[PDB]
């Protein structure tokens, strides 16, 4: 969104993760990668010196008729023939894809065997079985448009590349496709790493959050003090406008000072530190520098400013939080009765 | 031994045991449905044997999603629906009082009076009540055309539950929105050109209504018009897929690989179907979807494809932009056009959303319904087609009507009056006529005392009893206030009901009540071993 | 007590209970093949519930005939076959 | 289908019988089980 | 899920069942071993001294104990007589080299301590050593026979073993051109040698009883085809549009099947062994040559005549050749009373050699070639191989008193390894002794001072 | 037959005509690929009887479906060409003598009942297989386990 202003965003970076390594592993890819591995000697591979991609669509067996086929047989010689023309018309199939002169193949299903052969000879690491609904993602990526049918597969769609990548080294011997670099923009992924399969369903968790957390920025530019430190103020604030608001509505406004004195008390209590202890000194701190950057650092072991030790969060992670467990205790408290039936 | 039968895993709740199986239930299904009415009033979570939950407070919704085994109740039950689908309000109103009625039945049976007889009172009563409900009248059929209380009025009609409280933007966006497809339920075309997102976000305060129909489609291909600005459109619902003739044909090719001749030629033939949607005039909208080749040839002669629109869909794309949907293109284009407004398209809640800027001729239109919980949103979207429903019949009937107990005691005073003559003519009669009364004064009671606890304004003593004291003079007026707990005139205060819906209230509870005490025994013939269980 | 969720068959351990039953876990995997390595170190026979036996003083392919009940010990299983994609050996002593 | 081994000589309910240099290598392994929980108990400096 | 055993506790319970298998065998040792009538499953029932097979039919439940079972066909298929003995070591050499294991330091300082025992004793066991020509073969094939129950013809046998060897013929002979045919009845000294194979094949050509008894002379034609209407391989499926068309089909029928013998016929066949039957049809046309047809003849047994007509197996006649016909002198199917069977003999230079037996019931003969291939195996050991080693377990004591000799000539705390060893192979003549005793210990020592 | 191309014959009389073509495009295969070299062929999927015995006259060693990841290994020493299908461009048959390998001996050796064939010698010189030997699988097996986890 750079250069784009500030918008709702919504993630198009892709994230895999291949089970071996470590979490240092994991690195930022300068380009794309696939999950689905090369044609491998099935077949004859990686990577095609200077590359030249193609989103290759539809299938790429032998002609057959979306309709019912039957190539009956009456005579004795056109068996030959029969055969002979098969390795013609999956032939010039094959020559046209060199004819542009892209490098590389990617075909989703029904693709042929037999071409594969005339394949081998030609320098194209032909890839099948690729996300069927990605195509968005992987065009916008190599720059190459689709090429849906046979006769269309022109130089146009080529995706100018440098160089495509088939590694195994390192553990586990497990490979994963990289290409770099293509001219245009707009697409970022990232490969992750890590034992035991927890580790990558955790690492990758660990990212949809610090991720979020910037499109947070990017759908409402604006940052407070964590700490519980945010939390702290409406003890203080929220309960000054109970007192002169007299009523039924001072107990009731009073228990938002009751309530947001938990995220601090469990933050500290879970560091052991006493969540009255350092609670009271925030009281203090907060009715003195408006609770403008104190509240309680694990690390500091005690109470210093969020952020002066630069702790942060986005305006909206703790402000779109009150306003679901309020508009949720409504829903909950308009309960009366629970009887049970099938819905 | 006997067998006397009648057969085994039959019983026969007969006479007054009938009549207790009977009476003794469809009250039953009150302290259930109590709580809805009144502004005050609170809902119900309720659970399956699927593990699901349901927290709302709409009747048919709790008796509907009920299990039951007297027949008065699911009867009352089936009450209940009849209302959801006529009309959005008063299926709760038809129950309570349908119960309510039937508790003064069982009541006069300590008097001994016949069932019949009884019959023949609640007739008399429940006609000469609906008489009165009839000459109320205040309908705003002619100008000031604005309506505006009307509307207002449907809202009045939704307080409650949850969506209540927050407003008074509800009515703005449902009389907008019905008021859009207003001229469209009068056509018998049903509330379906109004669709309901659930894209949940903040509070169901956030939540709001987008002029332009949103759907949630693309866009299918990098290479497409991410925006569409002016460009007109067209509603089509052609085979793409399938590509094949309608008929019974079976290429066979005796030569030697023909087929590169015939598997070319069909991939050529949607080519040539593909070239008149190309030919005018740009975008294109489709029911079926479009296959990988045919999509991917729009998306490089400049034309945005939008597949997989649902029947609903391209109802509604002709609703908004006005356009026809029609797939035969070889005539194109004769009564087959297209409008449009830009078409930009954006994600929300982390969901992808096209929807049009700009359009024409809006008989139709989504709003989104963001929240705080799933279960939240479910129960938005019942209260919004409640009282959605409401406002959409009320403008085919503009037979308007105080809402707050008025109508009721309404009701409940100009029947007494007659039912007082009740007795005259001729005695016994008439307390099953005075006795009805009873109901819909207690359906206001209900509504206040069991249900409107708070704020701290219930008693069932003296609210009735200011009504009728008050309520006799003010007819149709009088109403009540349990949001202060006095008596004062809904007029002034926007307390107004629709009269189909006030009307039915009754009809059907009258009807039910009847058919119900007609009931001398009640069999049944078990199906499951036991189940005592 | 509870009433929390859900039973039966879904429960939960806490703090200490835990970290313990995890350690615990843990040295059940690992002692089982803390005698193998070293050159003083032996084989083992591990037996296919058949008759049909299997001699190894391989630590990894030792420890997947285990059938590596519970998290934590599987968790050690996993971290082993990992030792033999870096590496090939030491599979014994790594966990 | 068959087969069935017969049973040379019979007597009453149940009998062990032991050849004498079967059982001697079987016996002689009996007692050497409680030999060597016997030789860690002997002396001072041993176990309980 | 379940227990475990470990440490000496268990290491115990790994030799004492290597001990167990040993302990069934000690009878079955060459003197007067004898024999061990097995009853098995399904309705099996075997008995004899092979180890290999009286062990084979002999299941067994502990790990170690396993493993012993197994060293038996271990060593049969390498040379394919030290059945009963190997099983008989292996075992008592942990009797005799378990005391080393508690008393010794680890398992481990044994392990090398066993190294520099099999080294030397491998060589102490070379030393003893004899050469072989390759008539005299029958002086070594004569114990092989000797244990089993072969010795009341040790002699008859011994020939008819040595020859079967003799007939193939490679420097290596695979024994899967020796095909055993062991008829019942008659004397065991009726058990010829065919040069040739015989088939309990009936009289041939099952259309008639015409084709020739056995043909002088008779010039071969071994097919794998099936010389019967041949079916489309490619599914195909016939349309009738005309209207005699269907006559004309049935004729293509008993067409091909003409041109198929016709072009056999070319190579001058007087008789054809097809592995698949043969059509009615074709079993006809042909028949009218003078030329015999015997189908159903089994893949391996077309090997075996493959070699001893001459004549080369192919495929398709069409592309027949004069190289695949063959010279075998003669085709008798002389009834062995009641059953039928079809000789096939001569032919020059011939590989093949099937030795039919003659004796008892069919368990009788079993154990006769099963003791027979002891024989027929005992001479290719000792033909690959030409050199032989002092038998009558005087080699056995021989690497014991020089591994003797090596203990103490050892300095180390591993010494009570290689001793163990040692002590373990004297063990391998005591038995012989106490299989013919009493007694089997007074005579030890006596070879120890020879020695 | 090509799945698919069903086999409708008529009028005649032709069932033959084409049954034995069925057969003789395979041999005319086969032979095109012997007549290039055929010291040893190695195929994945396998020969037929009625493919050896042209296999067989000719004194060229054939093994029925190998190894697919044999052959490579194989080929890649030799210097020869793991051939896919038989077309080579259009229109071929085909087979060209720079498709073979480079051996010194293929013999098949033995090994206590059971027999493999080795091939010695390469024009790379990079072929090697270690054939242990013990006494009984439990062993033989763990031996290659001590080599697996050796060799890496
Ligand atoms: N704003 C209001 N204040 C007091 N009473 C109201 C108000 N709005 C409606 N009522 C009346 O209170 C009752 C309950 O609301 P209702 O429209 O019946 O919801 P439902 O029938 O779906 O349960 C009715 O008699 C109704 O008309
Ligand atoms: N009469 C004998 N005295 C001593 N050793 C013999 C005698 N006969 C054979 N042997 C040797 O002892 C060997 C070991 O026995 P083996 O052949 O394996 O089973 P078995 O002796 O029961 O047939 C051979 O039989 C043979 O080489
Ligand atoms: F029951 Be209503 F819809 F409140
Ligand atoms: F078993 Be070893 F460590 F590979
Ligand atoms: F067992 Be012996 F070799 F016949």
């Amino acid at each position: 969104m750079d250069k784009d202003r500030k918008d709702v965003d919504f993630d198009l970076i892709k994230m895999q993760g291949r089970v071996g390594g470590s979490i240092s592993d994991s690195k930022l890819i300068n380009g794309v990668i696939l999950d689905k591995d090369f044609s491998h000697p099935q077949m004859p591979k990686e990577g095609s010196d200077g590359v030249k991609l193609a989103i290759l669509t539809c299938p790429f067996e032998p002609p057959k008729p979306k309709t019912k086929h039957k190539l009956d047989i009456s005579s004795v010689e056109e068996y030959q023939k029969l055969q002979t023309y098969e390795q013609d018309k999956f032939k010039e199939m094959i020559d046209d894809v060199k004819k542009a002169g892209a490098d590389v193949v990617i075909c989703q299903w029904g693709f042929d065997d037999e071409a594969n052969h005339l394949l081998l000879q030609n320098d194209l690491p032909a890839v099948r079985w690729v996300g069927g609904q990605e195509l968005e993602h992987i065009a916008i990526s190599t720059n190459g448009r689709i090429v849906p049918r046979f006769q269309d597969l022109s130089k146009d769609k080529l995706g100018t590349c440098s160089r495509i990548y088939e590694q195994e080294f390192g553990t586990t011997k497990d490979r994963m496709l990289i290409i770099e670099q293509s001219k245009e923009t707009k697409t970022v992924t990232c490969f992750v790493r890590g034992s035991n399969k927890m580790i990558v369903d955790e690492a990758e968790r660990a990212l949809h959050d610090s991720l979020c957390v910037v499109r947070n920025l990017v759908k409402d530019s604006r940052v407070v003090y964590g700490g519980g430190a945010a939390e702290v103020t409406m003890s203080l604030a929220v309960s000054e406008e109970a007192d002169k608001q007299r009523g039924i509505d001072q107990y009731a406004f009073r228990g938002f000072a009751q309530a947001l004195d938990t995220i601090p008390m469990t933050l500290a209590e879970n560091s052991g530190l006493d969540p009255i202890g350092t609670l009271s000194t925030l009281k203090s701190k907060q009715l003195k520098e408006k609770i403008s950057n104190i509240g309680v650092d694990c690390l500091g072991y005690g109470s210093n400013d969020m952020k002066e030790l630069f702790v942060v969060d986005p305006f909206i992670g703790k402000k779109q939080q009150i306003l679901l467990a309020t508009q949720l205790c409504r829903m909950i408290l308009k309960i009366d009765n629970v009887i049970i039936s099938g819905k | 031994m006997s067998l006397q039968l009648l057969n085994p895993k039959a019983e026969s709740l007969r006479r007054d045991a009938a009549l207790k199986v009977n009476v003794t239930s469809a009250e039953g299904l009150q302290s259930v449905l109590e709580t809805n009415l009144g502004p005050k009033g609170t809902l119900k979570m309720l659970v399956d044997g699927a593990g699901n939950i349901k927290l709302t407070k709409d009747g048919k919704v709790l008796l509907t999603e009920m299990q039951i085994q007297s027949p008065t109740a699911v009867l009352i039950a089936r009450a209940a629906a009849a209302q959801d689908e006529i009309t959005g309000d008063g299926t709760t109103t038809v129950v309570c009082l349908v119960g309510e009625l039937l508790r003064q039945a069982h009541r006069f049976i300590q008097e001994g009076v016949h069932p019949r007889i009884i019959t023949d009172g609640f007739e008399i009563a429940r006609k000469e009540s609906m008489k009165f409900l009839d000459e109320f009248k205040i309908s705003k059929t002619n100008l000031s055309n604005d309506r505006e209380f009307l509307l207002q009025v449907a809202r009045s009609s939704l307080l409650t539950k949850v969506d209540a409280d927050l407003t008074e933007v509800l009515t703005p966006i449902v009389t907008d929105a019905v008021l859009s497809v207003y001229d469209a339920q009068a056509d018998n075309l049903d509330l379906h050109m109004v669709e309901i997102m659930q894209m949940q976000h903040l509070s169901p305060k956030d939540t709001t209504f987008i002029k332009g129909l949103v759907l949630d489609h693309g866009g299918r291909h990098p290479d497409m018009p991410t925006r569409v600005k002016n460009a007109y459109v067209l509603i089509l619902n052609v085979s793409l897929e399938y590509e094949k003739t309608e008929v019974n044909s079976g290429f066979f090719y005796s030569s030697a690989d023909q087929r590169d001749k015939l598997a070319a030629s069909e991939r050529k033939f949607v080519d040539a179907k593909l070239k008149k949607i190309i030919d005018l005039k740009f975008v294109i909208i489709n029911q079926k979807g479009i296959d990988p080749m045919s999509l991917d040839v729009f998306a490089k002669h400049n034309i945005l494809a939008l597949r997989r629109a649902k029947r609903r869909n391209m109802e509604r794309l002709q609703l908004v932009t006005g356009g026809e949907a029609q797939n035969s293109v070889e005539d194109l284009s004769p009564q087959i056009l297209g409008f449009s407004g830009l078409v930009y398209q954006e994600t929300i809640g982390e969901e992808k959303f096209t929807y049009v800027t700009e359009n024409t001729d809006p008989k139709s239109c989504t709003i989104l319904i963001k929240g705080s919980t799933h279960y939240a949103l479910a129960q938005t979207k019942d209260a919004v087609r409640d009282g959605l429903r409401a406002v959409a019949n009320v403008l085919k009937d503009k037979n308007i009507i105080p809402g707050a107990g008025a109508f009721y005691i309404a009701l409940s005073r100009y029947l007494r009056s007659a039912n007082m003559n009740k007795l005259g003519a001729k005695g016994k009669t008439k307390t099953g006529i005075e006795a009805f009364a009873e109901a819909l004064l207690v359906i206001p009671k209900t509504l206040v005392k069991n249900s409107g606890f708070d704020p701290l304004d219930v008693l069932a003593m003296v609210e009735d009893e200011l009504d009728d004291a008050q309520d006799s003079d003010e007819t149709r007026y009088v109403g009540v206030d349990l949001n202060i707990g006095d008596s004062c005139d809904p007029t002034i205060e926007g307390i107004w009901d629709s009269y189909r819906v006030l009307r039915n209230a009754i009809t059907g509870a009258t009807g039910i009540a009847s058919n119900l005490l007609l009931c001398d025994e009640l069999l049944r013939a078990g199906r499951s071993t036991l189940k005592e269980t | 007590s509870r009433s929390d969720t859900l039973f039966l068959g879904g429960e939960k351990i806490s703090g200490d209970d835990i970290r313990n039953q995890n350690v615990l876990a843990t040295m059940a995997v690992a002692n089982v093949v803390k005698s193998s390595l070293g050159p003083v170190g032996l084989d083992k026979m591990l037996v296919d519930d058949i008759g049909d036996f299997t001699v190894t003083n391989d630590g990894a392919t030792i420890l997947s005939l285990l059938d590596v009940q519970h998290p934590a010990g599987k968790i050690l299983v996993e971290l082993a076959q990992q030792q033999d994609r870096e590496i090939g050996d030491g599979t014994t002593s790594v966990v | 289908l068959p087969q069935n081994p017969n049973a040379g000589l019979f007597k009453q309910g149940y009998n062990s019988y032991s050849n004498a240099d079967g059982q001697i290598i079987k016996s002689i392994a009996a007692i050497r089980e409680l030999h060597q929980m016997c030789l860690t108990s002997m002396g001072p400096c041993g176990r309980n | 899920g379940t227990d475990a055993s470990q440490g000496k506790g268990q290491i115990i319970s790994n030799i004492n069942a290597c001990v167990a298998v040993q302990e069934a065998l000690k009878p079955t040792l060459g003197p007067l071993g004898s024999d061990i009538l097995i009853v098995t499953s399904n309705q099996k029932t075997t008995i004899s001294n092979d180890g290999a097979t009286i062990l084979k039919l002999l299941d067994v439940v502990h790990p170690a104990a396993k493993t012993l079972v197994d060293i038996s066909r271990a060593q049969d298929a390498e040379v394919g007589d030290g059945t009963t003995s190997v099983t008989i070591l292996a075992g008592e050499l942990m009797k005799e080299a378990k005391p080393f294991l508690e008393e010794g330091i680890s398992s481990h300082l044994i392990m090398k301590g066993y190294r520099k025992a099999v080294s030397l004793a491998v060589e102490k066991i070379n030393e003893l050593a004899v050469d072989i020509t390759s008539e005299l073969l029958e002086r070594c094939a004569r114990t092989a026979m000797s244990s089993k129950l072969i010795h009341n013809n040790a002699d008859f046998f011994v020939k008819m073993c040595v020859d079967a060897v003799l007939s193939l013929d490679r420097n290596d002979l695979d024994d899967k051109l020796i095909g055993i045919k062991k008829i019942p009845g008659g004397a065991m000294e009726e058990s010829l040698f065919i040069n040739g194979v015989a088939f309990k094949k009936t009289f041939s050509y099952a259309g008639f009883e015409q084709q020739p008894k056995k043909f002088n002379n008779p010039k071969i034609l071994s097919l794998n085809v099936e010389l019967e209407l041949k079916a489309e391989k490619d599914n195909a499926e016939v349309r009738v549009e005309h209207v005699e068309d269907y006559q004309a089909i049935v004729d293509a029928e008993w067409q091909l099947i003409f041109e198929k013998l016709r072009q056999v016929e070319e190579t001058g066949a007087n008789i054809v062994l097809s592995k698949l039957p043969i059509g009615d049809l074709a079993t006809q046309f042909f028949a009218d040559r003078n030329i015999f047809c015997a189908g159903r003849v089994s893949a391996d047994d077309m090997n075996r005549v493959i070699q001893a007509v001459g004549g080369s197996i192919q495929s398709t006649t069409s592309d027949i050749k004069p190289e695949h016909l063959g010279t075998c002198a003669l085709f008798e199917e002389m009834q062995i009373g009641s059953e039928r069977y079809n000789l096939f003999q001569g032919c020059p230079q011939a590989k093949t050699c099937t030795l039919l037996l003659r004796g008892g019931a069919e368990q009788v003969i079993a154990e006769v070639e099963r003791s027979l291939h002891d024989a027929i195996m005992i001479v290719k050991r000792a033909l690959q191989n030409k050199l032989i080693v002092a038998g009558g377990g005087a080699t056995e004591m021989e690497v014991s008193k020089c591994l003797r000799d090596y203990s103490k000539t050892i300095a180390g705390k591993q010494q009570m390894i290689i001793n163990a060893f040692a002590k373990a192979l004297e063990v391998i003549p005591r038995q012989l002794c106490e299989n013919a005793g009493f007694d089997a210990i007074e005579i030890l020592n006596k070879l120890r001072l020879a020695h | 037959m090509a799945m698919g191309v069903q086999i409708n014959i008529d009028d005649p009389e032709q069932l033959e005509q084409i049954r034995k073509r069925e057969a003789g495009i395979v041999l005319e295969r086969v032979k095109k690929i012997i007549d290039a070299g055929a010291q040893v062929v190695l195929t994945t999927k396998g020969i037929d009887d009625l493919c050896l015995k042209e296999f067989v006259e000719a004194k060229i060693m054939g093994v029925r479906r190998c190894k697919k990841e044999d052959l490579r290994r194989i080929a890649r020493a030799t210097g020869a060409t793991l051939v896919s299908s038989m077309s080579n461009l259009e229109g071929e048959e085909t087979f060209e003598s720079s498709y073979l390998g480079l051996c010194d001996e293929v013999v098949q050796a033995k090994f206590s009942d059971d027999e493999c064939i080795l091939i010695k010698g390469t024009s790379k010189h990079s072929s090697s297989s270690i054939i242990l030997r013990g006494a009984n699988d439990y062993s033989l097996d763990e031996m290659e386990r001590s080599l697996h986890d050796s060799l890496s």
